[PDB]
């Protein structure tokens, strides 16, 4: 499966007079084409996604989309991560 | 004291597998505050902060930026007293 997104139309309304027609070009688009596992190794995200789902009763889907992404839903993801040893024994 | 701030890499096919190298390196680095600069176990490269940007490119930039310090020591000796000789006299 996929889930187009509208995006647009073409340039102009042409007119294409040996055909003896006019034509229009809506503009779709499809997401994460190559991503077909919707998994994550983050333990972080699985533990919010698994909240959201549960508190939303909606798709939660983990790092990255997937192409036939169900609307509504949430997409939880890491986009930064800083360790600190605070202490000998704690980080 | 010289200090590096070295950006690391990961690059896979897994995106996932991409995410549990960089959580792994990151805990050793962590864990392990410092590392060996060569096999004699005599200097070391205590870690000061790593950091990862999970939306930073895979290939250009990279997702790991961690930053090393390390204190060198300036390479100078000279003569040593070792026998020490007097005489008393009034």
């Amino acid at each position: 499966a996929f889930t187009c997104i509208y995006k647009g139309t073409s340039e102009n309304d042409i007119v294409v007079e040996e055909w003896d027609a006019i034509a229009r070009g809506i503009r779709f688009s499809v997401i994460a084409l190559e991503d077909k596992e919707d998994t994550t190794n983050d333990r972080w995200v699985e533990a919010l996604s698994r909240h959201t789902k549960d508190l939303l009763e909606i798709e939660s889907y983990k790092d990255n989309w997937k192409k036939n992404f169900i609307a509504p839903c949430a997409l939880w993801r890491t986009t930064h991560i800083e360790n600190k040893r605070i202490n000998y024994h704690l980080i | 004291e010289i200090t590096k701030t070295m950006k690391c890499h990961v690059v896979s096919k897994n995106k996932d597998e991409i995410v549990k190298l960089l959580e792994t390196l990151e805990t050793s680095l962590i864990i392990d505050k410092r590392v060996r600069l060569r096999e004699d176990k005599n200097m070391y490269l205590t870690l000061v902060s790593v950091v990862e940007d999970r939306e930073s490119d895979m290939f250009t930039t990279g997702q790991l930026t961690a930053v090393f310090k390390m204190i060198g020591k300036i390479k100078r000796e000279g003569p040593t007293m070792d026998k020490i000789y007097g005489n008393g006299n009034l």
